[PDB]
């Protein structure tokens, strides 16, 4: 009989990690660092949101001034969108994409570390605007043209914001280049492009979207910096400067939201088959839906601009409905995947269903927003706030947590606790709905977004109180997750097998937990989209080839 | 090359020393700065024992 | 009927009425779609779970081609219906009939408004006033800004009360001194962005209301971030009957403030739907 | 001219009434009163770009201007009539004096600048930090009229040097000194920002010792 | 004294510092931060920063001492 | 030493890299206690990690 | 790599249609005529996808089938040496710090800091590019 340890080594010795952190080219460690730093930035942005909600609880100005609340919503939106979501996308990519295609590494392993450090330092540069006496940027995360001039908002927080965004964008572009090259020309011998998982497809197309979007934002930010430090007149209102900035920024910004939407669609498309005990429904249909969404995401931007009166409404309205269709195809494919399975609702599956419900209501609100006549009433109100919070929280929070609970055993070799997982999920779900289901009603009555203060005659008091209660529930819900991760990194139940979820796919469940350096001591013969499942249950292969087609 | 291409201590701009006037950027050479730095940060702790002062 | 609007105030203009009808129908359709999809989700989550008596993995089916074709066709027709209604309503809402009864030169400057009464031409031939003031305009060569005689300046301690008649076709021309502001009157169920240079940026700064069914007081707010006091920029619209409106305009022709003429026409002099904001930065100041 | 006052009033009502109250009476917790400040004060605060301010913080920073020369002059005339205070000096042609404000005594100007001005700026007007988020800005970008109106109507935490405390000739000499300091070259090489031993130590550590250590690494061996 | 499994080249140089010195130094530094609260300053945000840093230093010291007490750190 | 040297220069640092001078003084006061400890910890761990690399 | 070039060709076609349709639909029916902002971005998005896909198609036409692109292939087909991958490096963090120094200089507009940041960027990029080519010190 074999010799083992009564419990695996909780932590390494002194000097086990810091040099690796400084000099790693391992995509797994880079993904880990991405996830940790992104969650820390998420904590900072959520603290900003908590301050905002506490101010908005009561109709006066109890502790924040106007300027501070403006800075709070600006930097909170910026931190949540750009210093947490896109980097967490690249973190998940770094964690599991080389594994999913049977590859030993990323294509340009030093460029990967460069992208991570550009992320970290650009995010810190943009946040450092708080140390300035004037405070950080206070013109929203959208940063419209005349208000971002040197005259309006003359402080240095705006400049630090612009340049930190530029550095983070360079890091993001380099990461996208790395991921596309890795996907294109480092796969395993059996891994044809129509055999890679949905996550790999989504990361590839997301990196293409990054390459399209982020350079335009970099150009616009360089133009704005030239305007502010040189008196350029690039965005002067006397030219088309106002609408020029709006066009450039939204041509960035809607591709950005689909950049942060597609990979988590891929993550849930990975997770559903594992806990449904059946293949992903419509594999090629899902690929075509992803491709259509990415294509349509580039030519829809000006639906963020219906209120200016300066854009062609029919073109962007029709394009927005047309881009809404493939996401519905995706939900019907996910329903088909769950359909007629053996569902065991372990924590990643629970967060995937939370994703389904949340992003469903968010998509309904979005197609409401697509219509220019309705957007005329509801734009720049909390109906928009509730809409994009529902979609961003279904996608970048629920699916991020599902991915973490899924791939934590694979990356660490230890299992997070299920009871804490259920507690944290239910806390997050209840808190989210409590704090965001009434902002629809708030915005429809006439409370505009980005207001630091209202009046008791406005009627905005009860719903703001309910939203602040829900925001504090969401803040409280982060204690179980942080505790779970902190305890289970070291004292979590060990994983000594491949595939701690049993019915996994996508070739990362055909290697140890954690995988070794260079990711693979063997590769199985790849014949289908789910090689690990047919490696662990060979008697099913025939059945998978006989029952695959309902019609 | 440095003595040619970099200006150090241009004392005509500073002017002669008069005890009644001072400039904003009063700093010693770098090797002494820590001394002045230690004077900036120490938090104004003084003692007055029996009719005397320890500044 | 009253709860499906999700907070949408009943409009005071016919365009707002049609927009609210469209919103309620769209909410009905979206709730129907959401009910279907949530029903599928909860049907699969409640039943279809794992049970003690299954040892064989399910049917490994991952393709139902006719169902995929049907479920791809259906969203296209749904969005087609929504697009048709959307285009009809939107063309109904941006019309700009070339003969408004009243023209208001809405000027939005940083954290207040200015209403001008550029031109008033009643259809029935009962009142006429040409407030267009080109002398001060050329003296202010910001030439894009429109100046009028009977202005209504709001101050950090006074909320401007836009006085309009009832049932007369009104027009708003929106211009901004420095930055983008937001013209929103939640009762109009419509808003627009007040841009600095509308013509250079190719913007429709002019929008028209066919008529206002109700005589009353309505709050208006800025709905584009403009700086620190973006929440401190409220205004009010008081829709009075045309006779009281003509009396107010006559009292304005003689040198008098807005409050003086409003009290002269038997109205409260200040804003009643919104009190002014304390210029104090807060409570611990 | 009264049309000057009319256009100045129109400019003030669409750009300054908020934070200033439409009658130059201060708006509480938003800004001060503007009665008695003077056309010189208005000229400084607008031509330097500081006004209009966009928010309240430790210091109102310098910005690009928001009004042309004649618009600044009209706003100044309006505030002067509604107020009563100092005015911008003007030359024979009736324009704001620019070249007729520079004196001929630069040693007197230097002594006055070091006693009165160099306390908060540098020896050469490079700027110095103040108590809590405030600072004395750079004097490099300031025409003689801007310096004159600055020292004559104390902008913000800058003490007001009245026409008796600093007579116009002494103000002219200080203006001359500031202009000469801004426009003069450096004789010993690239002036390291004119801030003294801090940039000099930085240049030593990053250009001198880096070069020395690189040369030693080239000459010597490793391990 | 220390072994070469934790510090590989412990035979080549001074590689162990007594835990008591770091514990006492942390507590003394927290005390210094606390002492800096009394002074000639009128602001109080810096007071919150001083209290927070003293709290985190004391928390780290107490955590380390407790874990070494129970043998979780050997 | 570096912290004291840059604290000496906090006026120019606050003028160029816009920061409150009081904020720089308080950062220096907290730092001249916190930063040495952080640097000790990081340097000790880094040296042991270099040994492990060898 | 037929499928990669096919994806980029499909994207190029759709983007060309979007750009041309937008240009025609705003030349007429838009206030200022051609929008001149969305049209440029869409045209050069077509250019981006066209460059990538056309290069991939030149690669794929002269390329014999790889194991990755050939269904029903064995793992043993992929045996041999893969290329070179850097085991470790501390140059990326220095490159990022140099770019951050230059970005801070440009944010606050300190020309000396911009110059120093660019010098650091050049030095650190030299270190990264030269890392695996420096030969033994010749003594
Ligand atoms: C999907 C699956 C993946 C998802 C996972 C993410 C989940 C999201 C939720 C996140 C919530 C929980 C977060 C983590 C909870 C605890 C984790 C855990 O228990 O496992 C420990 C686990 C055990 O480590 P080990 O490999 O077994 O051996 C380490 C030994 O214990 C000894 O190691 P050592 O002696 O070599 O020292 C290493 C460590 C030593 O530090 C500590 O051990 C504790 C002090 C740090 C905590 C205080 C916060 C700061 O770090 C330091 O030295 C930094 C000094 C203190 C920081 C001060 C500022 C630095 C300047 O550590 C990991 O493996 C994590 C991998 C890397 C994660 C850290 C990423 C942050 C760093 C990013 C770049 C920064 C480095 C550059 C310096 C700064 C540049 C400006
Ligand atoms: C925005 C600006 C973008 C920055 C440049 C981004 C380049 C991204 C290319 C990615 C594709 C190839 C690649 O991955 O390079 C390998 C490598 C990635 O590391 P890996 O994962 O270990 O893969 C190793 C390869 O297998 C081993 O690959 P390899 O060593 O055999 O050949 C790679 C080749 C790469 O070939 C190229 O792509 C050349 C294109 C670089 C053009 C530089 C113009 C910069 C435009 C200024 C923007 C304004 O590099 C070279 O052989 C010579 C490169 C010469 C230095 C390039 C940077 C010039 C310094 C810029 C200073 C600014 C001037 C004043 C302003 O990246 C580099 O070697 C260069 C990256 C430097 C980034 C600079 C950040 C600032
Ligand atoms: C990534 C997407 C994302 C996420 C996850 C969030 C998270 C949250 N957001 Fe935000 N939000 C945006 C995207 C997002 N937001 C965008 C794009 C804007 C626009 C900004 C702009 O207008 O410019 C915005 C702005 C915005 C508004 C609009 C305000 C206004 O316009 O007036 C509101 C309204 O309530 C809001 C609330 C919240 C709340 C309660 C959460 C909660 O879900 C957060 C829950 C997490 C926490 C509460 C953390 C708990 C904190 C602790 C446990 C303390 C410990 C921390 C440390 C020790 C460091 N945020
Ligand atoms: C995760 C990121 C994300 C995603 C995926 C989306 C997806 C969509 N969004 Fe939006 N959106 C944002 C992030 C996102 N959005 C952000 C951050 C803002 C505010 C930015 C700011 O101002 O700061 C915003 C604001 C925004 C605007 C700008 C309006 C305004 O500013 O007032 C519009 C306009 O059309 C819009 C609509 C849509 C539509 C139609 C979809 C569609 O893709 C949704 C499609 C999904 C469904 C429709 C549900 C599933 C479909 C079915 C089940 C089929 C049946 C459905 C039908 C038959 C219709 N959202
Ligand atoms: C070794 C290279 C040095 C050159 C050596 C060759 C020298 C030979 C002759 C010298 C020629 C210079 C003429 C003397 C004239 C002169 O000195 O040139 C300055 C020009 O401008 C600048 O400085 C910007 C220059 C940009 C490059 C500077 C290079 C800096 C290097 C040395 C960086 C080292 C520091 C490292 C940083 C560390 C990084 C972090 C670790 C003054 O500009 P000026 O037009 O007078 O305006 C002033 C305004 O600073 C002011 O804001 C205001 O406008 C005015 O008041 C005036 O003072
Ligand atoms: C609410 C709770 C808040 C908690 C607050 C404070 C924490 C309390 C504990 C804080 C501990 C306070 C008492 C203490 O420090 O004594 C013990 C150490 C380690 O000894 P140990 O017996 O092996 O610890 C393992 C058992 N774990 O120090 C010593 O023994 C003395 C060693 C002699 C060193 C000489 C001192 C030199 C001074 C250097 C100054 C720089
Ligand atoms: C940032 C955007 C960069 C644009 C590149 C353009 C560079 C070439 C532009 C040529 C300048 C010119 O010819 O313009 C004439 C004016 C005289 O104007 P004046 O005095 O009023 O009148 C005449 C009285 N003598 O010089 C100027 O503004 C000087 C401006 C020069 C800008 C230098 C750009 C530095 C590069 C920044 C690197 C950023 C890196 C980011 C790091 C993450
Ligand atoms: C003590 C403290 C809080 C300092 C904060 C100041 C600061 C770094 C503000 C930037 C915002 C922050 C904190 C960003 C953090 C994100 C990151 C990782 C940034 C990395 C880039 C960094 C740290 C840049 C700053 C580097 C720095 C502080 C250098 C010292 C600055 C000094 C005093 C330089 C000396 C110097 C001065 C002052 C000149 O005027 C001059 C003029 C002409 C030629 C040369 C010089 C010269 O060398
Ligand atoms: C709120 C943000 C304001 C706006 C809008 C305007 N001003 Fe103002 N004013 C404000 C502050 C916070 C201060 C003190 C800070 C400072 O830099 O002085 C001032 C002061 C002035 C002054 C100088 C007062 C003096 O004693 O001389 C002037 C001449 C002045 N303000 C004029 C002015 C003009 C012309 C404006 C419209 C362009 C204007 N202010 C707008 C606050 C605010
Ligand atoms: C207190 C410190 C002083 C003293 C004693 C002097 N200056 Fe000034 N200065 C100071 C501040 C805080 C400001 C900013 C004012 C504001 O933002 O409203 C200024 C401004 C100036 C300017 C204008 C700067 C520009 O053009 O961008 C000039 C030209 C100026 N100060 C010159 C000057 C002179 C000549 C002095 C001696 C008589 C002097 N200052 C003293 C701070 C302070
Ligand atoms: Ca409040
Ligand atoms: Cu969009
Ligand atoms: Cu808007
Ligand atoms: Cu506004
Ligand atoms: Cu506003």
């Amino acid at each position: 009989l074999e010799a083992r340890r009564p419990f695996p080594e909780r932590m390494g010795p002194k000097g086990n990690l810091i040099y690796k952190l400084i000099t790693t080219t391992d995509h797994k460690l880079i993904g880990i660092m991405y996830c940790v730093v992104c969650f820390a930035f998420f904590l900072v942005g959520g603290l900003m949101a908590l301050f905002m909600r506490t101010e908005l609880a009561m109709p006066g100005l109890q502790f924040l001034s106007n300027e501070q609340f403006n800075q709070l919503f600006t930097m909170h939106g910026t931190v949540m969108l750009l210093f947490y979501a896109t980097p967490i996308v690249f973190g998940f990519a770094n964690l599991v994409l080389p594994l999913q295609i049977g590859a030993p590494d990323v294509a340009f392993p030093r460029l990967n570390a460069l992208s991570f450090w550009l992320f970290l330092f650009g995010a810190l540069i943009a946040i450092a605007g708080f140390i300035t006496p004037g405070g950080a940027a206070d013109f929203g995360w959208t940063a419209y043209s005349p208000l971002t001039d040197a005259i309006h908002s003359p402080g240095a927080g705006g400049d630090l914001w612009i340049m930190g965004l530029a550095v983070g964008g360079l890091g993001t572009i380099l990461g996208g280049v790395n991921m596309i090259t890795t996907v294109v020309c480092m796969r395993a011998p059996g891994m044809t492009m129509f055999r890679m998982p949905i996550f790999t497809w989504n990361i590839l197309v997301t990196s293409i979207l990054v390459l399209i979007a982020f350079p335009i934002l970099t150009a616009a930010l360089f133009g704005l910096a030239a305007d502010r430090h040189l008196g350029a007149h690039i965005y002067d209102p006397a030219n088309g400067g106002v609408l020029l900035w709006q066009h450039l920024f939204w041509f960035f910004g809607h591709p950005e939201v689909y950049i942060i939407a597609l990979p988590f669609f891929g993550i849930v498309s990975e997770i559903f088959p594992v806990f449904s005990r059946k293949p992903i429904f419509g594999y090629t249909t899902l690929i075509y839906a992803t491709l259509a969404i990415a294509a349509l995401s580039v030519a829809v931007w000006a639906h963020h601009m219906y209120a200016t009166g300066a854009v062609l409404l029919p073109f962007f309205s029709f394009m927005t409905f047309l881009i809404a269709v493939p996401t519905g195809i995706k939900f019907f494919n996910w329903i088909g995947t769950m359909w007629k399975g053996q569902l065991t609702f372990e924590t990643p599956m629970l967060f995937s269903v939370g994703f389904l419900i949340t992003f469903l209501l968010g998509g309904l609100s979005g197609v409401l927003l697509a219509s220019p006549p309705l957007d005329f009433h509801v734009t720049d109100s909390y109906f928009v706030i509730a809409h994009f919070h529902y979609v961003l929280f279904g996608t970048i929070v629920f699916a991020t947590y599902a991915g973490i609970y899924f791939w934590f055993p694979k990356m660490t070799g230890r299992l997070l606790d299920e009871r804490l997982g259920k507690l944290h999920f239910w806390l997050t779900f209840i808190g989210f709905h409590t704090t965001f289901l009434v902002q629809h009603w708030l915005g429809d009555e006439g409370m505009p977004r980005r207001y630091a203060d209202y009046l008791p005659t406005d009627g905005f008091t009860t719903l703001n109180v309910i939203s602040t209660v829900g925001a504090f529930i969401l803040g409280v819900s982060m204690l179980p997750f942080v505790w779970n991760v902190f305890k289970s990194w070291r004292y979590g139940e060990p994983v000594t097998v491949d595939d701690p979820w049993g019915y996994g796919n996508s070739l990362e469940w055909a290697t140890s937990c954690p995988p070794p350096r260079h990711n693979f001591t063997e590769l199985p013969r790849i014949r289908s989209e789910r090689p690990a499942f047919e490696l662990h249950y060979p008697h099913m292969v025939e059945r998978m080839r006989a029952e695959a087609h309902v019609g | 090359l440095m003595g040619g291409l970099l200006t150090i201590n241009p004392i005509w701009n500073l002017g002669p020393y008069k005890p009644s006037q001072v400039s904003a950027g009063s700093q010693p050479d770098f090797y002494m700065m820590w001394t002045e730095g230690l004077a900036r940060l120490w938090p104004a702790w003084e003692f007055y024992p029996f009719g005397h002062t320890i500044p | 009927s009253d709860a499906l609007a999700l907070g949408w105030p009943t409009g005071i203009t016919p365009e707002a009425k049609l927009n609210r009808e469209l919103w309620i129908g769209s909410v009905i359709a979206s709730f129907a779609v959401g009910a279907i999809v949530w029903g599928l989700i909860f049907w699969t989550s409640a039943f279809h779970r794992k049970k003690a008596t299954d040892t064989e993995l399910p049917r490994q089916f991952g393709y139902n081609m006719p169902l995929e074709l049907t479920l791809t066709v259906i969203p296209f027709l749904i969005i087609s219906v929504l697009f048709y209604f959307t285009v009809v309503v939107q063309e109904r809402m941006m019309h700009k009939d070339p003969n408004p009864e009243v023209v208001i030169d809405v000027t939005a400057f940083q954290w207040n408004w200015k209403f001008g009464y550029q031109k008033i031409a009643f259809a029935d031939g009962s009142f006429d006033y040409d407030g267009a003031d080109p002398e001060r305009k050329e003296a202010m060569t910001r030439t894009y800004l429109n100046f009028d005689k009977i202005e209504t300046l709001g101050t950090s301690s006074e909320i401007p009360v836009l006085v309009l008649p009832a049932g007369k076709r009104i027009e708003f021309v929106l211009n901004s001194a420095d930055v983008i502001h937001g013209f929103w009157v939640p009762e109009f169920l419509f808003k627009r962005d007040v841009l600095p240079e509308p013509k250079a940026n190719n913007s429709d700064n002019v929008f028209q209301v066919s008529e206002i069914q109700q005589t009353g007081a309505f709050v208006g707010r800025c709905t584009e971030m403009c700086g620190t006091f973006h929440a401190m920029m409220n205004f009010e619209v008081r829709v009075v009957e045309p006779n009281d409106f003509k009396a107010y305009i006559d009292q304005r022709n003689a040198g008098k403030t807005n409050a003086e003429a409003l009290a002269a026409i038997n109205q409260p002099p200040l804003a009643i739907t919104t009190e002014p904001f304390e210029s104090r930065r807060g409570e611990l100041v | 001219q009264s049309a000057l006052l009319r256009t100045g009033k129109q400019l003030f009502e669409t750009s300054c009434v908020s934070c200033h109250g439409a009658n130059l009476q201060g708006v509480p917790d938003r800004g001060p009163s503007l009665i008695g400040t003077g056309e010189a004060a208005v000229y400084f605060q607008v031509s330097t770009g500081r006004m209009p301010a966009m928010r309240g913080e430790a210091q109102a920073p310098s910005k690009p201007p928001h009004f042309d020369e004649s618009q600044i002059d009209a706003l100044g005339a309006y505030v002067q009539a509604n107020g009563g205070g100092p005015t911008v000096p003007r030359d024979d042609h009736g324009a704001v004096a620019q070249e007729s404000l520079i004196g001929g005594d630069v040693a007197r100007g230097g002594d006055l600048f070091r006693l009165n001005c160099a306390s908060c700026h540098n020896f050469t007007g490079k700027g110095g930090a103040l108590s809590s988020g405030k600072y004395a800005p750079d004097l490099g970008d300031a025409n003689p009229a801007q310096i004159y109106t600055a020292m004559l109507t104390g902008p913000q935490n800058m003490p007001k040097f009245s026409d008796r405390q600093l007579t116009p000739d002494e103000k002219r000499d200080i203006v001359a000194y500031v202009r000469e300091s801004a426009e003069t070259p450096s004789y010993g090489g690239y002036g390291l920002g004119g801030f003294g031993p801090a940039p000099e130590g930085m240049a030593m550590w990053i250009i001198g010792m880096v070069a020395a250590i690189g040369v030693a690494m080239w000459i010597g061996s490793r391990a | 004294g220390v072994d070469v499994e934790d510090v590989p080249s412990a035979e080549w140089g001074w590689s162990h510092m007594p835990i008591g010195v770091m514990h006492i130094g942390g507590l003394l530094s927290a005390a210094f931060l606390l002492v800096m609260m009394r002074g000639n300053h009128v602001g109080h945000v810096e007071d919150w920063f001083l209290i927070g840093f003293a709290a985190v230093i004391v928390a780290l010291v107490g955590r380390n001492w407790w874990l070494r007490r129970r043998g979780w750190i050997r | 030493y570096l912290l004291l040297t840059f604290a000496c220069m906090n006026d120019i640092i606050a003028l160029k890299f816009h920061i409150s001078l009081n904020a720089t003084t308080w950062i220096g006061r907290i730092g001249m206690v916190v930063l040495p400890a952080i640097v000790y910890f990081v340097a000790y761990r880094w040296a042991i990690s270099l040994q492990r690399s060898d | 790599m037929h499928i990669e070039a096919r994806l980029f060709e499909i994207l190029t076609a759709f983007f060309a249609l979007a750009a041309v349709v937008y240009a025609v639909l705003t030349a007429m029916f838009a206030t200022g005529g051609v929008e001149w902002a969305g049209t440029t971005a869409l045209v050069l998005t077509t250019g981006l996808t066209l460059i990538t896909g056309t290069f991939f198609r030149f690669v794929a036409r002269r390329l014999d089938t790889r194991p990755e692109d050939y269904e029903d292939a064995e793992i043993s087909d992929g045996a041999g040496e893969l290329g070179f991958f850097a085991p470790h490096s501390w140059w990326p963090i220095l490159i990022s710090l140099s770019f951050s120094t230059a970005a801070v200089g440009a944010a606050l507009w300190l020309p000396w800091l911009i110059a120093a940041g660019v010098a650091f960027v050049i030095t650190s990029v030299c270190g990264l590019v030269f890392e695996y080519y420096w030969g033994p010190e010749k003594h």
